[PDB]
């Protein structure tokens, strides 16, 4: 039993690893703020949110050309094509748009905060803001924690904004139904309390999750210069595997 | 601590091979087994749209699935067999012996009394021992038919039951039948 | 790196599990397989929505596939072909008397007797040394249609028996259709 | 293999339980099988499994 107690050693520490990572989150939310911290959170708006628009501005439209084109043809065989708009909106607001431009923020504004702190911690700027007398918890820590909570769900409405557009594009305009009839059957069907306020809802769980792993990756790292790319790839696989947990568990709540 | 290392770590090793043998199990491979099910079959004259592992109702619960579908190019007849339950369609031992006496007060009444011979109970004696070996919940006078499950479900087997002094055994043949409704019959069978 | 070639080697036993599961339980691919198919054909005016490798039916059983959909602009009538069957629709050695000592009967019987000449059955004889080169189930008056399963499903083929005396050969072509009815077609019918 | 196992499943569980919602209004809960493999076998098995 020499690999099983290797297995057992590694679920123990990981195990360990959430304690430490509850108690760092309860130290961030439950505290004052302080002086020049709202301006530290406007400039990592701008590293995590204005970096991040150009990879969900275009996958949304793709993702939304593929929705129109598919569910054309199988609506047209019931004689349902008038429906068009209604597949189109309702799939991405409460699947596909919290979703899948949660698995690219993991990816891009996730990956690149846990390497910013990272290097932060080898060449010692945390430790040496420690001996000057401030947290880094705060400084440091803290403004980048807000900024992804905020910046996710404003990219989810963009990324539904588009693929909606997206998909009137490659189904009006390219494939010939009625424009009249496209919004006029989305204006009846879709409701913005459970269908609109229920997406947001599901993004603001993935954002606090996603930047959570994200955050205390970088914190708890390894400073070694390939401890911190182990680390890089931990908040991919762990904020994707928690995306999709909690999807099914939000889906059965809010749609079941 | 390895004694807690060697816990967790054997814990999670009998949890990912149980998962194993629980997603082969609900896989349709290896197992997928019922309840000491039996064999009947029965010969239609249009099955049209009826699969093999289809399903098989008497009151609209069901109680077996379709084995095989065979043509007989000879006489031009379906032979459908299929495999029912023994929990939902015998009687374990207490209703053995109520359907024993019912159907044995009823062909024992003053109907029977005159017709058959006064020498009586010596049939009673020669059917008894005919009914506790192999009996189903099928009586003699049955029939089954090919149901479409709504308007657009998918085609499956319904068995009505009806009457029924004797019953039939495990094996038997259901004789009375009536095949599907195509829809193209249908409307013409209209005009 | 014999720990490293283990599990290579368990990632090739379970990719090949899965390409099982996807082939042979997901899709129709272990259910085609004609044992000694023949080809026949047959001659329509409407095969709107007919697709290749379609089903062929004769009393609900699937007998054939379809093969092959071509105009033929000299006529301007679809011709479509289709392969059957051996088992299913070919007779054996004792079907083969059981029809050949009946069409010698439905022949010379009471009524087509004193038709021909008074020559004996060595011409009776002739019609059965036609028949068991290559006979089919099907006969010479059944007729075949385009027919549709459930209200939404897809199109396939229908052979239709009756009547009859003589039987078609391998490879000849049925000669009684009738092609698809779509939304205007039933609508005419009604009126 | 351990992120694509657990994630295809969670994948196929949302399927399941969205399709089924879906069919049910128009009598076709029959078809729930055809419409969550023919989901993934030809959209979502391919693009999710290349994201992770
Ligand atoms: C037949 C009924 C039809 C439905 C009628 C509703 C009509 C539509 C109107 C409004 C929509 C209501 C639908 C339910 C809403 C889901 C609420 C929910 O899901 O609650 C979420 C819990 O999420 C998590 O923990 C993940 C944990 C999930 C488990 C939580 C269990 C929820 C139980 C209470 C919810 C009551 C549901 C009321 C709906 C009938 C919290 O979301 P946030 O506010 O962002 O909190 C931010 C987080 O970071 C927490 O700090
Ligand atoms: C239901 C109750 C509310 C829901 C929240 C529930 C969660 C629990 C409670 C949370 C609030 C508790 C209040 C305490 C917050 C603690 C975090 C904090 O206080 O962080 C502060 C940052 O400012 C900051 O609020 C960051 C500045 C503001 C961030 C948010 C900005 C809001 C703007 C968007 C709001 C969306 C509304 C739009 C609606 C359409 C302080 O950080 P620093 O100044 O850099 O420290 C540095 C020094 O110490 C040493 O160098
Ligand atoms: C009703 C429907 C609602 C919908 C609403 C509309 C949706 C939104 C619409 C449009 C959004 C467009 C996205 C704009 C992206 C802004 C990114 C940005 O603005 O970021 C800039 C860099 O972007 C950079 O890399 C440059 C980034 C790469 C440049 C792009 C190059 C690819 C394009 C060229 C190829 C053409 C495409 C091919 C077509 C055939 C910032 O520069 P930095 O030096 O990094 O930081 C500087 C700071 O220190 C201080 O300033
Ligand atoms: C046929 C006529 C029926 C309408 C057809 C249609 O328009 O399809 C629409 C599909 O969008 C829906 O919601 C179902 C919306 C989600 C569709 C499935 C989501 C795709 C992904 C599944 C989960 C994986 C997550 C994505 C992975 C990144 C549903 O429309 P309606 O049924 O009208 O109403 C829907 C609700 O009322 C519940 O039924
Ligand atoms: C018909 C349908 C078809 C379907 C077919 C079946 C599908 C496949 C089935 C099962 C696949 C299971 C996946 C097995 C994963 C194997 C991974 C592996 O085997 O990798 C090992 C490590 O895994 C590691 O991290 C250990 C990895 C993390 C351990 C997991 C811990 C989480 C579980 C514990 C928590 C329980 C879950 C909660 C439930 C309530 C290798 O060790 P290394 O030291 O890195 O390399 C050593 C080399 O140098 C030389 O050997
Ligand atoms: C009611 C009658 C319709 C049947 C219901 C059904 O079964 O639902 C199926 C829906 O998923 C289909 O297949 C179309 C299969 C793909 C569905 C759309 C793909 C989902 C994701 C869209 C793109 C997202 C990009 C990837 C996610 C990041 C359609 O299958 P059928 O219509 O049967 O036809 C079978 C084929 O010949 C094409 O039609």
């Amino acid at each position: 039993m020499n690999t099983i107690a290797w297995l057992g050693r590694l679920v123990i520490e990981r195990i360990r690893g959430i304690g430490v990572a509850a108690l760092m989150l309860l130290q961030i939310i439950f505290s004052l703020p302080s002086a020049g911290g709202f301006g530290r959170f406007v400039y990592q708006m701008h590293r995590v949110g204005v970096m991040s628009l150009l990879i969900i501005t275009v996958s949304g439209l793709f993702i939304g050309l593929v929705l129109g084109l598919q569910g054309y043809s199988i609506l047209v065989n019931v004689g349902s094509e008038s429906m068009l708009g209604t597949m189109v909106s309702l799939t991405l607001l409460r699947e596909l748009a919290p979703v899948v431009a949660a698995l690219l923020f993991a990816g891009r504004a996730g990956s690149a905060l846990t390497a910013e702190i990272g290097s932060m911690k080898q060449s010692e700027q945390l430790a040496s803001m420690e001996m000057i007398g401030v947290d880094p918890l705060k400084q440091i820590v803290s403004p980048r924690l807000w900024a992804g909570i905020v910046s996710l769900p404003m990219l989810t409405v963009i990324f539904a904004a588009i693929g909606i557009v997206g998909g009137k594009l490659v189904g009006v305009d390219f494939l010939g139904v009625d424009e009249g009839s496209f919004w006029s059957g989305m204006q009846n069907n879709v409701q913005f309390g459970h269908d609109v306020v229920n997406g947001i809802i599901k993004s603001i769980v993935f954002a606090l999750l996603c930047t959570w792993i994200a955050v205390f990756q970088g914190y708890a790292c390894d400073p070694t210069p390939e401890g911190i790319a182990t680390a890089m790839t931990r908040t991919v696989v762990y904020s994707s595997l928690c995306v999709l947990g909690f999807d099914f568990v939000l889906t059965a709540v809010m749609f079941g | 601590s390895r004694t807690s290392e060697l816990a967790v770590g054997i814990f999670v090793i009998i949890f990912g091979i149980a998962l194993f043998f629980l997603a082969m199990k609900v896989s349709g491979l290896v197992g997928t087994n019922l309840s000491d099910g039996y064999t009947m079959k029965a010969q239609f004259d249009n099955v049209n749209g009826l699969k093999p592992r289809a399903k098989v109702t008497m009151s609209g619960v069901t109680i077996g699935r379709v084995d095989s579908i065979t043509l007989d190019p000879v006489t031009r007849l379906a032979t459908v067999t299929f495999d029912l339950d023994g929990k939902l369609t015998s009687f374990n031992a207490e209703q053995l012996k109520e359907v024993q006496k019912n159907a044995l007060d009823e062909l024992r009444y003053s109907s029977d009394y005159t017709q058959a011979t006064p020498a009586q109970q010596k049939t009673m004696e020669q059917q008894l021992i005919s009914n506790m070996n192999s009996i189903t919940s099928i009586d003699e006078d049955a029939y089954i038919m090919v149901a479409t499950n709504g308007l657009l479900g998918e085609k499956y087997l319904k068995i009505v039951p009806g009457g029924g002094l004797n019953y039939l055994k495990r094996g038997d043949t259901i004789s009375n039948t009536q095949g599907t409704m195509d829809l193209e019959d249908l409307i013409s069978k209209f005009i």
